[PDB]
């Protein structure tokens, strides 16, 4: 079998392949995750390079890891599909040989893991994925937000974006979020997501996607028109 | 656990399913629920040797479960139930095969209908109004024959259920415990408490 | 290009010496064993404000008595602290007793040069181990990704390390109590780091014969820095 | 030891040129000239005997093989390359068909086969393409008579008629201006001693010429009687005497 | 020892790019072009075989279209030896699901699959990636009519019309400026042979230099039909159509 | 230079780089010395420590109740190969009834050692050791070298400064052979010997490492306290 | 160029230059030599004292394969040893199969198809050893000498090492002068001096001699060192010579 | 420029290891000629003992493959052992197998393909050997079938191999161009090979003592290789008329 | 058939007091009706303050205490001469036991 070893140690004691594996995920589309006081909500851009594509079947950013957990990512788009397989595998797994699903923590912890392996296995370059991991612990109404990235390192965060221009999204993040005070409701939660999408996206149309998680498995993607009702709203306030 | 029972009437399919688990010579439970939901609208109970039903049940629901995930879709009962018959057809040939019988009671979402698959540890399919597995058919299937209709409501269904069961307590050397009854139709799966 | 397991004409292993440069970019963790027993001390280092820094898990229990700390490249560790917990667990299944901490160590270090063309490449981290056997009692153990294991009084790693060594050298001495040892993680680590020290942004925790393993509360570690602070305007 | 070569030789380059099979084909340039041409009731194939020496017998060489009894094959590069394909080309006419189907595979289908070979030597670790391009001329009751070139990245296409190796590219030309859609097989034979003379220099005969055809049954080169479904091989090798009997009406 | 002479297919370079996959993309754009349309009522194929001879045989001749089952067909842009790999891949994938559920595939499953295949190749193996790039035109009963694309990244995607292979810039613009989400079939055909009639490199675009199909619901009663268009056939809509 | 990328090149002169560079990890190593009587086995091994604050680097690893070594180079190495002389000992032991003679406990470790000379890959050992013993052809003492060369002799030493314990060895060389059921004695040469290595630093308490075998002695090794004796 | 940066590539003039490095190795070594006998082979060896520091006697460098072959050679003294572990399971098996001890000429070719067969890729070194070897079969007695590319020849008397040119020039004597033929116990003394006449090369360290023999009628066809009387008579021979 | 290390095409389309494999079969210096008689077939090859202190009757260049087939070889000797040893366990195994004897040409042919997967497989070298097997046939009689590193193989009325084989070639072609048949005809393998050995002389020049050749004889049913008396007895009467 | 099970007959008897203990056992060896030996010892002593015997099979019983005298050797090495407490042994030979679960060590054993 092919054992090269690929992703090794510099003199200056990094590794490339790692770091370069960072630099696709700058490339990626942006993705936000901030979370509420009884919610989370998962936020990505939809670059508008590509229009007469269709919308119904064409991949989508979030995905359903479990009815509680979701993962949303930028980076190389077919790098992602295995670490979500591997993810959905893991949670079948888990309520198969525990009889309880799977925390978020937990599966963050193995999706790092994964991504870990893939930086010191032969043979194998490592994902150029970052992940932003969502959801509920089961009988739980504390909000989980966790991000994991190619070298395996992962953590909590109160809000975080990722990919390009998470830069600016961010800075933004980090003057607009106040830990003693998160997001009270859903409407306050998804506006201070929109809000911070419009600092990078363009056009408010179909360039960004919005994605609700609330306690219990309940999951729901909002539609065009709701979106741009957000969209709407925030410009007017902002014409003062 | 040896009885299991199945019935499809107009709009829903019944499953009803012995409550009795016996180790050597001592009843050590009666209140046992011979079944697992594979998804929303599907229902298999099941039926054979010790562990190796539910073992085989949950990697069943298991695989279920991850395809509703990948694909955000539920699979029809046909669907389902060729899935099953496949890893039991797989399994007989094994070194050890998994000596377990089911019935997978179903509604397709698609054509609004009820749907009833009857499968042994061989991996025999076949799609019935009315099934069962091991000797309850002996008992059961002369009413059957007798009373079903395509057109039957969920109450007479039930009805014709109890006849059944009335029947194998009666006849049956062995005391199975009473049954845990489950209706699957258009809203999903709901256990009948009170048999 | 080259071997990973190639020597270098000065006949060092090219891959190990490069791991420990990427060990030096980690933040800064400190250990000081006592007869009273042994602390251990992080910097968590977050790399923004929005980040729950409690989720932050930079030091971590192997066993009830066996603790240990790490810095370099933490995701390396896990699949450290995988081996470590189950060596520890399957020696107590084996034997039906605590597992010493050198032998411990010695089993985790047998990972290290499992590298070559096994892993693709050594760990690009190094591990504070630090525990209590009844046979040598309180120990600190420093564990590299060269395989190599030395015993310590006290031990600094990461960025601040030959700094905090060389405060170590003046401070250490073998009638330390306790609290003395709390204190003087918290001062040193104070020292090397590039932000304010508080209860949010570091950590503590200990090792003793009677309770085992502790991570300190941020409570207990609040109250510690305020008395740091006095003890310091004292003189 | 073990083979360590586990990766591929041949990748693209920055302008998505797969060097090693551009390089192969080169080395089908360079290589003697083949042809094939199609008629209404037979396919011919033709090349010329290069032989290496005049020491050498150039009648155990031989460059058009029988892959089937309706299949026939030639090439122009790497003789021993050409051969050991061969060899592959009739065992796997056997393994992925006839212990099958119990018959022998259409033109189109065994030419897929070889094509695979050629393709995974292009992909596969350690191992360079095969420095040949191949003709094959064949028979089937459902497709009737069928000529396909097979090229070192393992890409095939049907031929009425064409040329590969030395002179193809006025060979090809020479083809366009004689073929039709009502050739007989005698007819396409003569087009092809025709266009053979053109890129020969030396001697031109039946000893230095290697010419087969694909048409009707032989019968009489079955080896046996009593089976009337089973009527021969349509395959047959030209002789010497029967190549220079129609090079004199030439 | 072999370590000398491996190019290493599967490195990221320091921008993030996968070297191999680019490349692969270049070789991928000289490639003829190929062409879908999905309609309401239909999907259209249309695709340009590339410098033909008048000697080639072109009704038993298959470069571009190929069928995956009765349901979905493929347009093949790039090496064609390397696709017919990942066809014969596909078409026992379909027959594994078939099989197994007793449905036929849907569509989206059976390109997912082979797209990650495709992603394996640049993540592990050190094996050069498939200079391949897919139009999937496909029937099921949950989406009705697709369309998708996959390249050698791994990555797939869904449209409304696309183009593969060479001049897909000026393809794009084309479809993007005539496109409408009301079309019907006939109309697609018409704006598949225009399209390419204008981006062809050749001087002018003839019945032996095309390859087209079409997936209707135009089969009798709720069924759908697959149709490979026979020479004299293309011959006879590009006359329809007025472009000869 | 262009041929010491890996182990499995010879250079134009026919040398081999990457064994000459893990040679060199042993000179780099901190000295040890090996000498022998007709009776006893003796090596004292000069301890390394990282700081003030750290533990001195164990350098004396026991083999079998008859045989043990002491290292100078990479540690790990060490352990692997030792842990290889451990099984080998013990399958002499479980199969064959039989203490394993120390010159073939040499010829076992030169195998060992020549397999990561030649192949693809792999790396030669970076450690040198010095093995000593007690067998049925009476005391042993052997020098190995990670190219594969193992010598047998009657004292030796390896690491930084060995040059000059070898040059005291040799000019002892009548003296200490003679010291035959005096173990102390021997250990007292081995100690002076290893004296001639030293520089700026001395001989302390938990520095100097000591292990002795014999015709009735068992392989045992000496710290701490137990060395305090012989400074 | 690059050519002789991997092992089995062939370089413009057909040569295989780690095959040809390899043999320097072989030329940097100590001096061994054989002699064919009348019934038999004499193999001598040149051990340099590094030091008073080695016990006298205990290095033996001479390796016996089965009972009745003898095996030295001159180079990297490890790639020798695992040479002569590779030719004992050759003989091994080749007894167990076959029950008679395996000829001399069938045990050349075993030694000589697997250096050859490391000669055949680049994920191995060549062997860096020249290696002298023979004994008594059925047929009689045999020598043989063996090269990192894997070539052997059969010999009247053969030379390796550092001083070969001088034993070379001192065994080509022997054969001329001798044709006839010579006795075991004469060439044990030829071989004596042989080694301390080829010892000029390395005259800066003074140096041990070890011998050994096969001999029909001397040993019984079965290897064995030269001990004691024997090898101290042959000594004094050789002293008495260079003198 | 690594493309001229292993065995992958050069821009020009060639193997430059097959290449330099071919120049290492010259790096004996020694010539090889194979001739046909009626009942019989010939090779002789040059014998170079350059030491003294050799065993002249271990040096030799040609094997008995099997008991009908002979081989010769051209080029270093480990190379020609390797394939002798390889062609004697293939002609053994066939033998086992199918119940007859592996003919000349098929074992030639077998050859041949491990040496075609040499210069297409990256991680095998080529040998630097030519080697020409010989026999009599019990289907096509007198059969001389050589091998090449490329692959290549061909049978032969006649051939010749080494560094003046083209002076050797030449010489015996003019002799076929003259007799206008494809063999020597004559009765006695003994005249057919002071044929051979007077024609090698013509050809490189040189005169031959019994020392300087090396002789093999392929008859029905059995490969032998002469002795230097019998190549003596060969020599004597060449020189008597 | 072939049985690879024996029964070599023996008797012992283990006795725990207040600050000491004892293993005793018989000396003779049989099979069926035959004597093999009237001294072949049976207790053994295995370091580290502990003695066992392994009755029944015993070609198993010298494999077992063969194993464990070696898993005392190697409980040395590995942990620094640490002594092997008589708890710490008992847990060990449960694990060289059940290794054979499935072809036992036909033994039934006391320390
Ligand atoms: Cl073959």
């Amino acid at each position: 079998g092919y054992d090269r070893a690929l992703s090794i140690f510099s003199p200056d004691g990094h590794i490339f392949q790692v770091e370069y594996a960072l630099e696709a995920v700058k490339r990626g589309t942006c993705a936000v995750g901030v979370k509420g006081k009884n919610c989370v909500v998962l936020g990505c851009e939809r670059r508008s390079t590509l229009k007469l594509q269709d919308t119904r079947i064409t991949p989508s950013k979030v995905s359903k890891i479990d009815s509680h957990v979701v993962l949303s990512f930028s980076g190389l788009n077919a790098d992602s599909r295995i670490l979500i397989e591997k993810a959905r595998v893991e949670a079948q797994s888990h309520r198969l040989t525990l009889e309880d699903p799977v925390t978020v923590e937990y599966l963050t912890r193995y999706v790092a893991g994964v991504q870990q392996r893939y930086t010191q296995s032969g043979g194998v370059r490592p994902f150029g994925v970052s992940t932003l991991i969502a959801g509920f612990d089961p009988r739980d109404d504390e909000p989980k937000l966790y991000q994991t990235e190619p070298s395996g390192i992962y953590s909590s965060w109160s809000a975080q974006t990722i990919g390009r221009n998470s830069k600016t999204v961010r800075e933004f993040l980090e003057k607009n979020y106040d830990r003693k005070e998160p997001p009270a409701t859903v409407e306050e939660c998804v506006k201070l997501t929109v809000r911070s999408l419009l600092e990078v996206v363009q056009t408010g149309a179909k360039n960004i996607e919005i994605t609700v998680v609330k306690p219990d498995s309940d999951i729901v993607a909002l539609s065009s028109e709701e979106i741009n009702q957000y969209v709407t709203q925030i410009e007017q306030e902002k014409q003062e | 656990m040896d009885i299991i029972l199945g019935i499809r009437v107009q709009d829903s399919v019944i499953l009803a399913s012995s409550k009795a688990v016996t180790r050597g010579i001592s009843v050590l439970k009666d209140s046992d629920d011979k079944t697992r939901q594979l998804s929303p609208h599907t229902l298999m109970s099941f039926a054979g040797e010790a562990g190796d039903t539910v073992q085989f049940a949950e990697y069943i629901q298991a695989n279920i479960q991850l395809y509703s995930i990948r694909e955000d879709y539920e699979l029809s009962p046909q669907a389902v139930s060729s899935f099953v018959r496949q890893e039991l057809a797989k399994s007989i040939r094994s070194r050890r095969p998994y000596q377990v019988n089911v019935l997978i009671g179903g509604y397709d979402k698609k054509k609004n209908k009820p749907e009833l698959y009857q499968i042994d540890y061989l991996g025999t399919k076949v799609e019935l109004p009315y099934g069962a597995h091991g000797y309850s058919g002996f008992y059961t299937f002369s009413l059957l024959d007798h009373h079903y209709r395509p057109d039957m409501t969920t109450e007479e269904g039930l009805d014709l259920l109890k006849l059944c069961v009335q029947e194998l307590e009666k006849r049956m050397p062995m005391d199975f415990k009473g049954v845990i009854v489950k209706i699957v139709d258009k809203d999903g799966i709901r256990q009948v408490d009170d048999f | 290009d080259r071997g990973v397991s190639t020597f270098s004409p000065e006949g060092r292993l090219f891959q190990v010496e490069y791991s420990l440069e990427a060990i030096k970019l980690g933040s800064t963790a400190i250990g000081i064993a006592t007869k009273e027993g042994v602390v251990l001390g992080v910097e968590k280092r977050a790399t923004s404000p929005l980040l729950e820094s409690d989720s932050i898990e930079k030091i971590v229990e192997i066993d009830r008595h066996i603790g240990c700390a790490m810095s370099g490249l933490t995701a390396d560790a896990r699949s450290m602290i995988e081996h470590a917990r189950t060596a520890a667990v399957t020696h107590n299944l084996y034997y039906d007793e605590d597992i010493n901490v050198e032998s411990l160590t010695q089993s985790v270090c047998d990972l290290a040069l499992r590298f070559g063309e096994l892993m693709s490449r050594p760990f690009g981290v190094a591990l504070l181990i630090a525990g209590h056997d009844a046979d040598d009692g309180y120990q600190l153990f420093h564990a590299e990704p060269s395989g190599t294991f030395y015993r310590y009084n006290a031990k600094a790693i990461g960025s601040g390390s030959e700094g905090a060594q060389a405060e170590l050298l003046n401070e250490w001495h073998s009638s330390l109590t306790l609290k003395e040892a709390e204190l003087l993680v918290l001062k040193i680590l104070k020292q090397v780091m590039e932000e304010k020290l508080d209860e949010n942004n570091a950590q503590l925790s200990c090792i003793t014969k009677q309770d085992g393993f502790k991570i300190y509360d941020n409570e207990k570690t609040a109250e510690l820095i305020k008395e740091l602070k006095e003890k310091e305007a004292a003189e | 030891m073990t083979d360590r070569y586990s990766f591929s030789l041949t990748t693209f380059s920055p302008s998505g040129k797969l060097g090693q099979i551009d390089y192969a084909l080169t080395a089908v340039k360079q290589g003697v000239t083949s042809l094939g041409i199609k008629a209404t009731n037979g396919v011919v194939i033709a090349t010329e005997k290069k032989s290496s020496s005049p020491l050498a017998m150039s009648e155990t060489l031989s460059k058009v093989s029988l892959l089937t009894p309706d299949i026939g094959a030639v090439y122009s590069g790497m003789g021993p390359d050409y051969r050991v394909l061969v060899d592959k080309s009739r065992k796997v006419a056997h393994t992925s068909y006839k212990r099958i189907y119990g018959e022998y595979p259409p033109t189109k289908l065994l030419v897929s086969e070889v094509a695979k070979i050629m393709q995974e030597a292009t992909q596969s670790g350690g191992v360079r393409p095969f420095g040949v391009s191949l003709l094959i001329a064949g028979h089937d009751e459902f497709n009737g008579f069928s000529l396909y070139q097979v090229d070192p990245s393992g890409s095939y296409f049907p031929w009425k008629a064409t040329a590969i190796g030395k002179g193809s590219v006025a060979a090809k030309t020479f083809l366009e201006k004689r073929w039709n859609d009502e050739l007989e097989l005698e007819d396409a034979i003569h087009i092809a001693l025709l266009t053979l003379k053109e890129s020969v220099e030396g001697e031109f005969n039946g000893d230095t010429i290697e010419l087969a055809i694909i048409g009707d049954e032989n019968p009489d080169l079955l080896g046996y009687t009593g089976i009337p479904t089973d009527k021969g091989p349509r395959f047959r090798k030209l002789t010497s005497q029967e190549i220079n009997d129609r090079l004199e009406a030439l | 020892g072999s370590r000398r002479y491996d190019s290493r297919t599967t490195i990221f370079s320091p921008e993030g790019r996968l070297y191999q996959v680019e490349y692969a993309l270049e070789s991928i754009s000289h490639a003829g072009t190929a062409i879908g349309i999905m309609a309401s009522d239909g999907i259209v194929l249309a695709a340009e075989r590339k410098v033909t001879s008048t000697l080639l045989e072109q009704d038993t001749s298959t470069e571009k279209l190929y069928k995956l089952n009765d349901k979905i067909a493929v347009a093949v842009a790039g090496l064609t030896a390397d696709a017919e790999i990942l066809i014969n891949t596909a078409r026992i994938h379909a027959q594994n699901y078939l099989k197994t559920y007793n449905e036929d595939i849907p569509v989206e499953i059976l390109v997912r699959r082979l797209s990650d295949i495709k992603q394996g190749y640049t993540q592990h193996g050190g094996l050069r990636p498939f200079g391949v790039s897919f139009i999937y035109a496909g029937y099921d009963d949950r989406y009705g009519y697709q369309l998708y694309t996959s390249n050698p990244s791994g990555n797939y995607t869904g449209w409304k019309a696309i183009s593969v292979g060479a001049n897909t810039s000026a393809a794009q613009t084309l479809l993007q400026m005539d496109y409408k989400d009301d079309m019907k079939v006939d109309d697609a055909i018409e704006l598949a042979l225009k399209t390419l009639s204008k981006t062809t490199d050749s001087s002018a675009l003839t019945y032996d230099r095309l390859e087209f199909a079409t997936i209707r619901k135009g089969a009798n009663d709720g069924e759908v039909y697959q149709k490979i268009f026979k020479p004299q056939e293309i011959k006879d809509i590009l006359v329809k159509t007025g472009i000869t | 230079n262009n041929y010491d990328g890996d182990t499995v090149t010879f250079s134009p002169t026919g040398r081999l780089f990457q064994v000459e560079y893990a040679l060199e990890a042993i000179k780099q190593g901190s000295v040890t010395v090996g000498l022998r009587s007709n009776t006893h086995a003796v090596l004292v091994a000069l301890k390394r420590n990282a700081d003030e604050l750290s533990s001195y680097q164990k350098k004396i690893i026991k083999c079998d109740e008859h045989m043990g070594l002491s290292l100078a180079g990479l540690a790990p190495d060490a352990r692997v190969l030792s842990n290889y002389l451990r099984q080998q000992c013990n399958y002499s032991s479980l199969v064959f009834n039989r203490k394993l003679a120390v010159e073939r406990a040499g010829h076992l470790l030169c195998d060992k050692a020549q397999k990561n000379t030649q192949s693809y890959g792999g790396r030669p050992y970076g450690v040198g050791l010095l093995i000593i013993g007690y067998d049925k052809s009476g005391a042993h003492l052997l020098e190995f070298q990670p190219s594969g060369n193992v010598t047998e002799l009657y004292g030796t030493a390896i690491g930084a400064r060995s040059q000059g314990a070898k040059t005291y060895l040799e000019r002892t060389l009548d003296t200490f052979i003679k010291i035959d059921g005096n173990p102390d004695e021997l250990i007292k040469a081995g100690v002076e010997a290893i004296s001639q290595s030293l520089r700026d630093e001395s001989l302390t308490v938990d520095n100097l490492s000591i292990a002795i075998v014999g015709k009735d002695t068992p392989f045992t090794i000496y710290d701490g306290e137990a060395v305090a004796k012989y400074i | 160029t690059g050519y002789d940066l991997s092992n089995s590539v062939f370089s413009p003039d057909g040569r295989n230059f780690q095959v040809e490095y390899a043999v320097k190795a072989v030329e940097n070594g100590t001096t061994s030599i054989g002699i064919k006998c009348n019934d038999g082979v004499v193999f001598a060896v040149e051990k340099l004292i590094t030091s008073k520091l080695l016990v006298p006697q205990k290095n033996v460098k001479i390796q016996v394969v089965d009972r009745h072959i003898g095996c030295v050679y001159s180079g990297l003294i490890p790639d020798g040893r695992h040479l002569v572990n590779r030719g004992r399971e050759e003989a091994a098996s080749f007894k167990k199969l076959y029950k008679t001890p395996i000829p001399i000429p069938a045990f050349a070719d075993r030694l000589g198809q697997y250096v050859q067969a490391h000669t055949l890729y680049n994920s191995v070194r060549p062997f860096g050893v020249s290696t002298i070897f023979g004994g008594v079969d059925k047929n009689g007695a045999h020598l043989y000498m063996l090269e990192p590319s894997g070539s052997y020849w059969g010999y009247k008397g053969a030379a390796t090492g550092k001083g070969r040119q001088s034993a070379k020039a001192e065994l080509e004597k022997l054969v001329d002068h001798h044709p006839e033929g010579l006795s075991a116990r004469e060439a044990v003394k030829q071989a004596a001096k042989i080694i301390y006449l080829a010892h000029e090369d390395n005259k800066e360290k003074d140096f041990e001699l070890e011998i050994s023999w096969c001999s029909l009628s001397e040993t019984n066809g079965l290897h064995k060192f030269v001990k004691g009387d024997l090898l101290q008579e042959a000594i004094d021979f050789a002293q008495k010579e260079i003198n | 420029g690594y493309d001229r290390h292993i065995t992958i095409f050069s821009p020009e389309g060639r193997l430059y290891q097959v290449e330099y494999a071919f120049k290492a079969t010259n790096q004996t210096n020694i010539n090889s000629l194979a001739v046909r008689g009626k009942d019989c077939t010939v090779v002789i090859s040059q014998k170079k003992v350059p030491d003294k202190l050799l065993d002249p009757t271990t040096v030799s260049y040609i094997f008995c493959i099997s008991r009908t087939i002979g081989m010769v070889v051209n080029g270093p000797i480990p190379d020609a052992r390797n394939a002798a040893l390889r062609a004697k366990a293939e002609a053994a195994e066939f033998r086992y197998k199918y119940g007859y004897d592996m003919p000349c040409d098929v074992l030639a042919k077998r050859m041949a393909n491990l040496s075609q997967i040499y210069t297409q497989r990256a991680y095998m070298r080529p040998l630097g050997v030519i080697l020409t097997f010989v026999s009599v046939d019990e289907e096509l009689g007198p059969s001389i079938y050589k091998t090449d590193p490329a692959g290549y193989y061909v049978g032969y009325k006649a051939t010749a191999t080494g560094p003046k084989q083209q002076e050797i070639t030449t010489n015996l072609e003019n002799h076929f161009k003259k007799s206008k048949i494809d063999h020597i005809n004559e009765e006695s393998w003994e005249k057919v090979v002071e044929f051979a050995i007077t024609h090698m002389i013509d050809a490189l020049g040189t005169e031959f003592s019994k020392n300087d050749l090396e002789v093999g004889v392929a008859t029905k049913d059995k490969f032998f290789t002469l002795s230097a008396e019998n190549i003596e007895e060969r020599l004597v009467a060449i020189a008597e008329q | 058939q072939f049985n690879p099970y024996g029964d070599n007959g023996g008797t012992i008897l283990g006795i725990a007091g207040e600050d000491f203990a004892v293993l005793a056992g018989d000396t003779r060896n049989i099979t069926d009706y035959s004597i093999n030996s009237r001294y072949e010892p049976k207790v053994f002593d295995c370091g580290d303050n502990i003695v066992m015997s392994a009755n029944g099979f015993a070609a198993d019983g010298d494999a077992l205490v063969k194993r464990f005298k070696n898993s005392v050797k190697w409980y040395h090495f590995d942990h620094n001469d640490k002594k092997l407490s008589i708890n710490s042994a008992a847990r060990n030979i449960q694990h060289l036991l059940y290794s054979r679960r499935f072809f036992p060590y036909y033994v039934y054993n006391i320390i």
